[PDB]
C-alpha cells in the first residue's frame, strides 16, 4: 500500500506569539528556508507518496507558499493535498476530521509543520507492520525517538520527557512530562506482565514522529475530549498498546520555542542534518544557491564581502547582501537581501530577509525579522528579538531579553 | 602464580609479542584473601588488566603507592637483612603486573630508582625508620619527578605559544592538557584541533578537558589530518618515552602525525619529562611493541558488524597495535624540565643524571 | 516521451539526495544509457542542439553532486563521440595546429544511428575494464610479497583474488576510521585464503617499513595525474614516498577527469559530523567544531604507476590520455 | 590480611542437607579460595580450616556484626549460615578490588524488591522494598540525570553474601539503630553521623549469576529443593 | 650477532661479496653451516634486492670522531642504498675501533694494494697504457648510520664525539 502522511500544518500554541501574530510558524525561515520545506522534504525523502496538510490558522500565506513549492510540482512524487478548515481548534479535531472524511487507509505518519530531520522510516516502518501481523489490533501507534543526552542543547527545555519501556519487546509503558519535576514518580503496575526487563530512559529526544493506524483516528473520535497526540499516549496506557523506536545515526528535532529554533538552526548550519545542508539546495530554488567553504562557511551569489571583514565560524550568507568593513561575523545566519554597516560584530545573530543594520552594532544571541532597521551606536543584549518593520533608535542599549514589535501590549513598543 | 593465555592467532611479523583478552584474567586462579601476592598488588594488576589505569603517569602513581602500601605492611623475617629481602620480594609483584600489563618505560625507571634506593639502605638503620624513609623518598620522586617536573616545562612551553596560534594536539595527554590550560590561563589567546584515532579513541578526554576552560578546540580523526594541517601552526605531542637514539615512543598515532606535520612545515614539539627517559635504543615498532585485546576492533556500522566473528577465518588476523617510534630527524623540539634542549641531546641527560 | 523526464528526475534526487549505484561502473553504465536514451527519445536536426541539451543534462546532473565526476566523464565522453562521428560524416590543440591552419548546424539522417553504435561499444568496453585491469596481476605481484591496501575498492579486491590463484603473498589492510569498510575487504580476501591482515590508520606508518609495494584505487583522477581518493590515502602516499615504496593505482578509463586542482573548499566531500563525534556526547558539542571529509587530494609525484583497461602508465603520461578521451571544449560543460 | 570471612547462624544450621549439616556448606565454600581462618557467629546449642566460634545469648545481622567489632581489622565477607551456592568468589571481589567499591554484593534471578541497576550491570543505583513503598517508585532526579538508563528487576534472590570495607563497620558500630544490614542498611547504603565523615564517595556493586545455586534456604520447599538439586554439585564439588 | 640471534629466531641473511677480496664466500658458508637461509651475491645487485631487504648490519674497520667510518670498499655504496629506501644501517663495533682524527687526510684514507686482484697480469700489451686502482677501504658518512652498536650499548652517531673525549685526551689527537 501506498504510505501516507498528516502533516499538521497549524501548530495550535502561541510560544511565538509576537511573531505569530504576523506570520504562522511553519513559514518562519529556518536557515532561509521554511519549516515546513524541510518537513516536506523530509517525508518525500523516507517515500511518502500522498501527504495532507491541514492549515487553520493564515492558511492562504500557507497554501500559496505550498502552490508556489516544488512539493506541488506535477513531476513530484509526493502529491500534496491542502486541507484548509476554519474551525480546527487542536491535533485531536484533525485526527476526527481525517476519521471522518475516511483519508487514511493503513499506517500512515504523523507529524507537525515543524519537524527537521534526516530519519529514513522503513526499519520502524517494517517493525510496525510486523508487529500488527502477529496480533489482531495491537501497535496502534509506533513513536520515533533519538538517543540523547540530557544535557545537550536541543534536549533541554519543555519536550523533556521520561518513559518506562520494556527492553526485550519495545512498548512504552508509562510516559509523563519532566516541566518542574525534582523527582519522578512511576507506578508499580509497570512490573505487573513482564517482571523481567523494564527500563526507565531519560536519554531519549521526542522527535515528535509517529506510524499511526486508522484505529488511532477512530480513538480519537471515540474520546472527544482528547486534544494533542501527548493527552491520547496518557490515556491510553491507563486503560490497544503503545510501540517505540530509537535511532542512534540519524537526526531529528521540532522546533517549538526560540530556543530550540536556535539549536535546530546551529545544528543545521553545522551539517548535523545532512544531506540536508544549505549548500544542497533541496527546495531546487534559484534564489536559495550556495557554496560551501571551510569551517562551514555558506556563501550566496553576489555577497559583496567587504575588506578587513572576518567570517571566523559556521555563517551563512545569502544572495544580495552587502557586507562593509572590520566586520565580525561569527555562528550567525544572514538572509538575503541585508545591508550591514562598519565594524559590527554579529555573534549567535539570526538576521532575516531585508536586516539593514548600521556601522557600530553589536548584535549577540538575538532575532532580527524581516526588513529590521538598526541605527548607529546600538547594542542589543542575548535573547533580544526584532519583529517585522522594527527601527531602534541610535543610542539607545537595550536589554537582556528585549521584545519589540509594531504592537504595543505583547512586550513593547517601537 | 599461572603464566597468562594467549588469546587469538597473533600477526608474523608480531608473534614475539603476548596477545591477551582483557574478560580473560588471572584473578580467577588465585586466592581471595591474597597470600602470594600482596592485596594492593593484585588490585593495582586487576586495574591495569581492566584498563581503569590507561595513563603513563597515571600508572607509575598507582605503581608507586601500591608499592608504598607494600612497603608500610611489609616485616622483615629473621636472620635476613631488608636491603636483600626486599628486593627478592618486590620480583613476583612485578612479574605478576607484567602478566597483568606490559610495564611502560616510567613504571621501569621507578622499579629501577625504588630498587636502588632499598639497596642503598644501611644494615644498622632500624625496619620503621627504613621504611618510612623509602615511604619519604618516594613521595619525594613523585613531588620532584612529576608535579614539579611538569610546572617547568609548562612554564618553557608558555613562551613558545603566540596569540592566534593553531595548536594541533593528539590523543590524551596530562602534560600537554595541562600545558594548553595553563597558557590559556596566563593570557594567550589560540585554539586547539584535538586529534583521534580508533579504538581507544582518548583524544575525547582532552576535548571535553579543553571546553570546560573555555579554549576553542575542534575534533577530527587521524585520517584527515593532511585536511586540517594547512590550517595549523604548531603540532604538541606527547611522548611516553625517549630512547637514547633520539626516537621518541608514543601513542601509535605520533610517528605518522610527525611525517604529515613535516609535509607542511609544520614545526613538531615534543613534551616529556627527565624521567622517561631510556638508555636502551629502538629503530622500529616491530622489536618492541604492545598486542592489546584483538576484540576492540570490532565496531557496529550500519546494521552488522564485519568482525564479528574473526576467529572462524583462518587465514584473518586483527592488529591492534598500542606505541610507535618517531625517528629523530621528525622531531624540531623537545621540551623538558632543564630546557629546550634539541632531540639529539637525550643521552646527554641520560649521562648528567 | 514523459518517460525519460521521470527517468531524469528520479536520477537526480537518487544522485543529489543519497547514494544510488553503489559502484562506479554501475553508474557510468545508467549514465550512458541515460544519455542514450535522451539521444535516442529527443527531436535534434543538427548536432548542435543535440550537443547542447546533452551539456544542459550534464550540467545539471553535476550540480545534483559535484563529487560524482563518473556521470560527467560519461557526458563528455559521449560529447567527444558526437563530435568524432559529426567530423567524419561530414568531411586538438597543439604546436603543429598552431602552425599548419567551424559549427554543427549541418544535419544528417544516419548520424545518430552511429552515434548509437558508438555508444554500444563503450557499454561493452565497461564490461571488460574490471578483467582488464585484473588480468595484469601476477605481472605486478610475485610470491611472498607483502602487500598493503586501504579501504575497500572492488577493482584491488579482484585484482589480489585473481593474483593469489598462482602466488601467495601477504596482504594488510587498513580500515578508515570514518567508514571502516576495510573490514569487508579483508573478510573477502580472508574468505579466498590469501592471509589478510586487519589494522587502523595510525599504524599505516608503523608498519610501512615492513610492507614492498602498495596498491589502491580511486574514485578519480584529475588532469595532471592526482589523485581523488578516500581520506587517509594522502597519508599512506607520504609513507610510501619516505620508505620509497612504489604505490600502484589501479582505476579503468572512465576515472579520468580533465578538471585540475583549482576547485577548492568543494574538492572533499563532508558529512554529517555523527561519524567521528556521536550525538550522546552531551553540551560539549555546541562549543566543538567537528569535520568529516570523506574524499583526500593525493599529489601525483607520489604515485609510481597506473593500471588501466589498457595497460600500465606513468602518471607524467595522463596528460595524453585525457586528451585522446576529451574535447578541450568540454572541460567546463 | 584482605578479608574476613563471618558466618552468621541465628537449629537451622543443623540441617541434614545430604547427610551433612547446613552450616559446611558456606564453609566449604569459603574453603577452596585462601581463608584459612574463619569467624563464627552461632548460638550455644551450635557446637562441633581454623573456625572461630561465638556463642551469643533476637539478635539479628547488624548487632551481631557489631558484636564481634573488636576481633575485625580488616574488610568483611559476611554471609549466611543457610545458603548453598557453586558461585566463584572471585566474581564477587573483583568488583570489590578493581573499582574499590564500598559495598559488593551477590544475587540471582528466581525461577517484591525493585533493584534500579545500570546499563553495565555492575553498578547499583536503585534499591527499594516494597513494603517500604506507599503507592508508586519515586526515582529521584540526579540519579536519572547522571545514569540516563536504570535497568529494574524484581524477580531477583539475595544470597546474603556481601563484601563491605570497615568504615562501613565503623558506622554500623557507632550508630546503633540499624538492625537486619539485609533490610535496612544496604537500602540506605545505596541511598549514598554519616558515612562520608568516617571515610578515610559510595559505591555499590551487585553482582549476578543466573545459571547457578546461589539459593539461600529459608522454608520447606526451598530446602527441599536445595536437598534434590545437591547431588551432581556434590559430583562437581566433591 | 647473525650466529647468536638466530638460536632463538630464524631470518633471511644476504651476503655481497666483495669484487677484490671475495671474503663474502667465507661468511656466507659459516653461516650456512648453522641453517639461517643465507644467501651469496655479488655486489651490483646490492640495489637491485634492496627493495626487499628490512635491515642492514655491517661491521667496519675504524670510527672516525664525526661518526664517520673507514669501511671496505662498496660499504658507501650500501649506505647510499640503504638511505634511497629508508632502511635501517646498523654497525657492530668495539670500543677500540674509535679514532679521534677526522676526514682531513685524503689521498692517504684508503689502501691501494696491487692491481693484481682487478686486472690480471695475463692481459697483455694493454696493461702499459691502463690505469688500475684496487682501493681496499672506504669512506662512509655519518648520515648515512642510524645507529652503533658497542660493548656499552646502542648509540647514535650523533653522540661519537662524546665517546672519543672519554677515551683519548685532546693532546694525544696528532700523537
Amino acid at each position: 500500500p501506498p504510505l501516507q502522511a498528516v502533516l499538521v500544518a497549524d501548530s495550535f500554541d502561541r510560544r511565538f506569539f509576537p511573531i505569530s501574530k504576523d506570520q504562522p510558524r511553519v513559514l518562519l525561515p529556518l536557515a532561509n528556508v521554511a519549516l515546513i520545506d524541510y518537513t516536506l522534504e523530509f517525508l518525500t525523502a523516507t517515500g511518502v507518496q500522498e501527504t495532507f496538510v491541514f492549515c487553520c490558522w493564515k492558511a492562504a500565506q500557507i497554501k500559496e507558499h505550498l502552490l508556489k513549492s516544488k512539493w506541488c510540482r506535477p513531476t513530484s512524487l509526493n502529491v500534496v493535498r491542502i486541507i484548509t478548515s476554519e474551525l480546527y481548534r487542536s491535533l485531536g479535531d484533525v485526527l476526527r476530521d481525517v476519521d471522518a472524511k475516511a483519508l487514511v487507509r493503513s499506517d500512515f505518519l504523523l507529524v507537525y509543520g515543524d519537524v527537521i530531520s534526516n530519519i529514513n522510516i522503513t526499519r520502524a516502518l517494517e517493525e510496525h507492520r510486523l508487529r500488527r501481523k502477529l496480533e489482531k489490533n495491537v501497535s496502534v501507534m509506533t513513536m520515533i525517538f533519538k538517543e540523547s543526552s540530557p544535557s545537550h542543547p536541543t534536549r533541554c527545555h519543555e519536550d523533556n520527557v521520561v518513559v518506562a519501556v520494556d527492553s526485550t519487546t519495545n512498548r512504552v509503558l508509562h510516559f509523563q512530562k519532566t516541566q518542574g519535576l525534582r523527582r519522578f514518580a512511576f507506578p508499580l503496575s509497570l512490573f505487573q506482565g513482564s517482571s523481567d526487563g523494564v527500563e526507565v530512559r531519560y536519554d531519549l529526544l521526542d522527535c515528535h514522529i509517529s506510524i499511526c493506524s486508522p484505529q488511532v483516528a477512530q480513538l480519537f473520535t471515540d474520546n472527544f475530549d482528547y486534544q494533542t497526540r501527548d493527552d491520547f499516549v496518557r490515556g491510553l496506557l491507563v486503560n490497544n498498546q503503545i510501540h517505540m523506536h530509537v535511532t542512534a545515526k540519524e537526526y531529528g528535532a521540532r522546533v517549538s520555542n526560540l530556543h530550540m529554533y536556535s539549536a535546530v538552526c546551529a545544528d543545521v548550519i553545522r551539517r548535523w542534518v545532512y544531506p540536508l545542508t544549505p549548500e544542497a539546495n533541496f527546495t531546487d530554488s534559484t534564489t536559495q544557491s550556495c557554496t560551501h567553504s571551510r569551517h562551514n562557511i555558506y556563501r550566496g551569489p553576489e555577497v559583496s564581502l567587504g575588506h578587513g571583514s572576518i567570517l571566523e565560524e559556521n555563517v551563512l550568507l545569502g544572495s544580495g547582501t552587502v557586507i562593509g568593513s572590520n566586520c565580525f561575523i561569527t555562528n550567525s545566519v544572514i538572509g538575503p537581501g541585508c545591508h550591514i554597516g562598519d565594524n559590527v560584530v554579529l555573534d549567535q545573530t539570526y538576521l532575516w530577509q531585508g536586516v539593514r543594520v548600521a556601522a557600530g552594532a553589536q548584535i549577540h544571541q538575538s532575532l532580527l525579522c524581516d526588513n529590521a532597521e538598526v541605527k548607529e551606536r546600538v547594542t542589543l543584549k542575548p535573547r533580544s528579538v526584532l519583529t517585522s518593520q522594527v527601527v531602534v533608535g541610535p543610542n539607545i542599549t537595550l536589554p537582556e531579553g528585549s521584545v519589540i514589535s509594531l504592537h504595543p501590549p505583547d512586550a513593547e513598543e517601537d | 602464580v599461572p603464566t597468562r593465555k594467549d588469546y587469538g592467532s597473533k600477526v608474523s611479523l608480531f608473534s614475539h609479542l603476548p596477545q591477551y583478552s582483557r574478560q580473560n584474567s588471572l584473578t580467577q586462579f588465585m586466592s581471595i584473601p591474597s597470600s602470594v601476592i600482596h592485596p594492593a598488588m593484585v588490585r593495582l594488576g586487576l586495574q591495569y588488566s581492566q584498563g581503569l589505569v590507561s595513563g603513563s603517569n597515571a600508572r607509575c602513581i598507582a605503581l608507586l603507592r601500591a608499592l608504598q602500601q607494600v612497603i608500610q605492611d611489609y616485616t622483615t623475617p629473621p636472620n635476613e637483612e631488608l636491603s636483600r629481602d626486599l628486593v627478592n620480594k618486590l620480583k613476583p609483584y612485578m612479574s605478576f603486573l607484567t602478566q597483568c600489563r606490559p610495564l611502560s618505560a616510567s613504571m621501569h625507571n621507578a622499579i629501577k630508582f625504588l630498587n636502588k634506593e632499598i639497596t642503598s639502605v644501611g644494615s644498622s638503620k632500624r625496619e620503621e625508620e627504613a621504611k618510612s624513609e623509602l615511604r619519604a623518598a618516594i613521595d619525594r620522586y613523585v613531588q620532584e619527578k612529576i608535579v614539579l617536573a611538569a610546572q617547568a616545562i609548562s612554564r618553557f612551553a608558555y613562551q613558545k605559544i603566540s596569540n592566534g596560534d593553531v595548536i594541533l594536539v593528539y590523543g590524551c595527554s596530562s602534560l600537554v592538557s595541562r600545558i594548553l590550560q595553563e597558557a590559556w590561563t596566563e593570557g594567550r589567546r589560540f585554539r586547539v584541533v584535538v586529534v583521534d584515532s580508533r579504538p581507544w579513541l582518548e583524544g575525547r578526554h582532552t576535548l571535553r578537558s579543553l571546553v570546560h576552560a573555555g579554549v576553542p578546540a575542534s575534533y577530527l580523526l587521524i585520517p584527515a589530518a593532511s585536511y586540517v594541517l594547512p590550517e595549523v601552526s604548531k603540532v604538541l605531542l606527547g611522548a611516553h618515552a625517549l630512547l637514547a637514539n633520539g626516537s621518541v615512543m608514543s601513542r601509535v598515532g605520533t610517528a605518522q602525525l610527525a611525517l604529515v606535520a613535516r609535509a607542511h612545515n609544520v614545526p613538531v614539539l615534543v613534551c616529556c619529562e627527565t624521567y622517561k627517559f631510556c638508555e636502551r635504543v629502538q629503530t622500529d615498532a616491530f622489536v618492541s611493541n604492545e598486542l592489546d585485546d584483538p576484540d576492540d576492533l570490532q565496531c557496529k556500522r550500519g546494521e552488522h558488524v564485519a568482525l564479528a566473528n574473526w576467529q572462524n577465518h583462518a587465514s584473518l588476523r586483527l592488529l591492534n597495535l598500542v606505541y610507535d617510534v618517531t625517528p629523530p630527524e621528525l622531531v624540531d623540539l623537545v621540551i623538558t624540565e632543564l630546557g629546550m634542549i634539541p632531540c639529539s641531546s637525550v643521552p646527554v641527560v641520560l649521562r648528567v643524571k | 516521451g514523459s518517460e525519460l523526464s521521470e527517468r531524469i528526475e528520479s536520477f537526480v534526487e537518487t544522485l543529489k539526495r543519497g547514494g544510488g549505484p553503489r559502484s562506479s561502473e554501475e553508474m557510468a553504465r545508467e549514465t550512458l544509457g541515460l544519455l542514450r536514451q535522451i539521444i535516442t527519445d529527443h527531436r535534434w536536426s543538427n548536432a548542435g542542439e543535440l550537443m547542447e541539451l546533452i551539456r544542459r543534462e550534464g550540467r545539471r546532473m553535476t550540480a545534483a553532486q559535484p563529487s560524482e565526476t563518473t556521470v560527467g566523464n560519461m557526458v563528455r565522453r559521449v560529447l567527444k563521440i558526437i563530435r568524432e562521428e559529426y567530423g567524419r560524416l561530414h568531411g586538438q590543440e597543439s604546436l603543429h595546429k598552431l602552425l599548419t591552419s567551424e559549427d554543427f548546424s549541418f544535419h544528417y539522417a544516419q548520424l545518430q544511428s552511429n552515434i548509437i553504435e558508438a555508444i554500444n561499444e563503450l557499454l561493452v568496453e565497461l564490461e571488460g575494464t574490471m578483467e582488464n585491469i585484473a588480468a595484469q596481476a601476477l605481472e605486478h605481484i610475485h610470491s611472498n610479497e607483502v602487500i598493503m591496501t586501504i579501504g575497500f575498492s572492488r577493482t584491488v579486491e579482484a585484482f589480489l583474488k585473481e593474483a593469489a590463484r598462482k602466488r601467495k603473498f601477504h596482504v594488510i589492510v587498513a580500515e578508515c576510521a570514518p567508514f571502516c569498510q576495510g573490514h569487508e575487504m579483508a573478510v573477502n580476501l580472508s574468505k579466498a585464503g590469501i592471509e589478510t591482515t586487519v589494522m587502523t590508520d595510525a599504524a599505516i606508518f608503523a608498519v610501512m617499513s615492513r610492507v614492498n609495494k602498495v596498491i589502491i584505487g580511486t574514485k578519480t583522477i584529475l588532469a595532471n595525474g592526482a589523485l581523488r581518493a578516500v581520506t587517509g590515502t594522502h597519508t599512506l602516499a607520504l609513507a610510501a614516498k619516505h620508505h620509497s615504496t612504489p604505490l600502484i593505482v589501479c582505476a579503468p578509463m572512465f576515472k579520468l577527469s580533465p578538471q585540475f586542482p583549482n576547485e577548492e573548499d568543494s574538492f572533499h566531500k563532508f558529512v554529517a559530523p555523527e561519524e567521528v563525534l556521536p550525538f550522546t556526547e552531551g553540551d560539549i558539542l555546541e562549543k566543538v567544531s567537528v569535520h568529516c571529509p570523506v574524499f583526500d587530494y593525493v599529489p601525483p609525484e607520489l604515485i609510481t604507476l597506473f593500471i588501466s583497461n589498457i595497460g600500465g602508465n606513468a602518471p607524467s603520461y595522463i596528460y595524453r590520455l585525457m586528451s585522446e578521451l576529451y574535447h578541450p571544449d568540454d572541460h567546463v560543460l | 590480611m584482605e578479608f574476613q570471612a563471618v558466618v552468621m547462624a541465628v537449629p537451622k544450621p543443623l540441617l541434614p542437607v545430604g547427610n551433612k549439616p547446613l552450616i559446611w556448606y558456606p564453609l566449604n565454600l569459603l574453603e577452596r579460595v585462601g581463608f584459612e581462618e574463619v569467624i563464627v557467629v552461632t548460638t550455644r546449642d551450635v557446637q562441633k580450616m581454623k573456625p572461630d566460634i561465638v556463642c551469643i545469648p533476637d539478635m539479628g545481622t547488624a548487632d551481631s556484626l557489631r558484636y564481634i567489632y573488636p576481633k575485625l581489622k580488616t574488610d568483611v565477607l559476611v554471609l549466611s549460615c543457610d545458603l548453598i551456592t557453586d558461585v566463584a568468589l572471585h566474581e564477587v571481589v573483583d568488583l570489590f578490588r578493581a573499582y574499590d567499591a564500598s559495598l559488593a554484593m551477590l544475587m540471582r534471578k528466581g525461577q517484591r524488591d525493585f533493584i534500579g541497576v545500570d546499563s553495565t550491570g555492575k553498578r547499583l543505583l536503585f534499591m527499594a522494598n516494597e513494603a517500604d513503598l506507599d503507592e508508586e517508585l519515586v526515582i529521584k532526579g540526579s540519579i536519572l540525570q547522571k545514569h540516563p538508563r536504570i535497568r529494574f528487576h524484581t524477580g531477583l534472590v539475595d544470597a546474603h553474601l556481601y563484601c563491605l570495607k570497615k568504615y562501613i563497620v565503623d558506622f554500623l558500630m557507632e550508630n546503633g539503630s540499624i538492625t537486619s544490614i539485609r533490610s535496612e542498611l544496604i537500602p540506605y547504603l545505596v541511598r549514598k553521623l554519616d558515612i562520608y565523615s568516617f571515610i578515610k564517595q559510595v559505591r555499590c556493586y551487585v553482582h549476578i549469576m543466573k545459571e547457578g545455586l546461589c539459593s539461600r534456604v529459608s522454608t520447606l520447599g526451598l530446602y527441599m529443593e536445595a536437598n534434590r538439586q545437591v547431588p551432581k554439585l556434590l559430583s562437581a564439588l566433591c
